[PDB]
């Protein structure tokens, strides 16, 4: 969807063009911030409707400061490969969990 | 182990080498063992040869990382070489850690 304000009227339109990116990382390369307690999970009742958490990440610092290490790294998304979808396009992913014990 | 390295249940073996007695004069008899021996000693070569297994680096980090490098300011020798009487020079420690990677 397009949103645009001409004196403050606000009209939302759909855009057929328009394209939406997505990729797994599957190497583990990136820093993974999913099992740190975190909101934005999907929701437990099945009506509800929500919205995606923004990805980001903490690397070193420099003594107990603000500043940055040598060290510190930075990560570019879009130096990895992704799908490009439009409105009739759609996405797939399968997965198995390797040997664990029973809770 | 706390110095560093591999810990082995069965490690490469203990190699042990002797020079054999040989013995001086003798013109008797005697129960009492021989005491007096020619005096020799011994010099050759050895080869060790070693097979290792490399794990190779798989980062997606977009930055320039930390590296060893030879680097020293108005140098008045060369470091890992002999000097004019003969003898080897290693001022410096060198450790493995210099590659990065996220948790």
């Amino acid at each position: 969807k397009e949103v645009t304000v001409q004196d403050s009227t606000t009209t939302i339109a759909n855009n057929l063009t328009s394209t939406v990116q997505v990729f797994t990382d599957d190497d583990y390369q990136l820093p993974y911030v999913v099992g740190n307690g975190t909101e934005g999970c999907l929701p437990a009742f099945p009506p509800q409707v929500f919205t995606l958490p923004q990805y980001g990440y903490a690397t070193l610092n420099r003594d107990n400061t603000e500043n940055p290490t040598e060290r510190s790294s930075f990560f570019c998304l879009e130096y990895f490969p992704s799908k490009m979808l439009r409105t009739g396009n759609n996405f797939e992913f399968t997965y198995n969990f390797e040997e664990v014990p029973f809770h | 182990p706390a110095m560093g390295g591999f810990g082995l249940k069965h490690p490469p073996p203990m190699m042990l080498i002797k020079n054999t007695p040989v013995p001086g004069n003798i013109t008797s008899f005697s129960d009492v063992p021989v005491s007096s021996f020619i005096t020799q000693y011994s010099t050759g070569q050895v080869t060790v040869e070693m097979e290792w297994e490399l794990k190779k680096e798989n980062s997606k980090r977009w930055n320039p990382e930390i590296q060893y490098t030879n680097n020293y300011n108005d140098p008045q020798f060369v470091d890992f070489a002999p000097d004019s009487t003969g003898e080897y020079r290693s001022t410096r420690p060198i450790g493995t850690r210099y590659l990065t990677r996220p948790l």
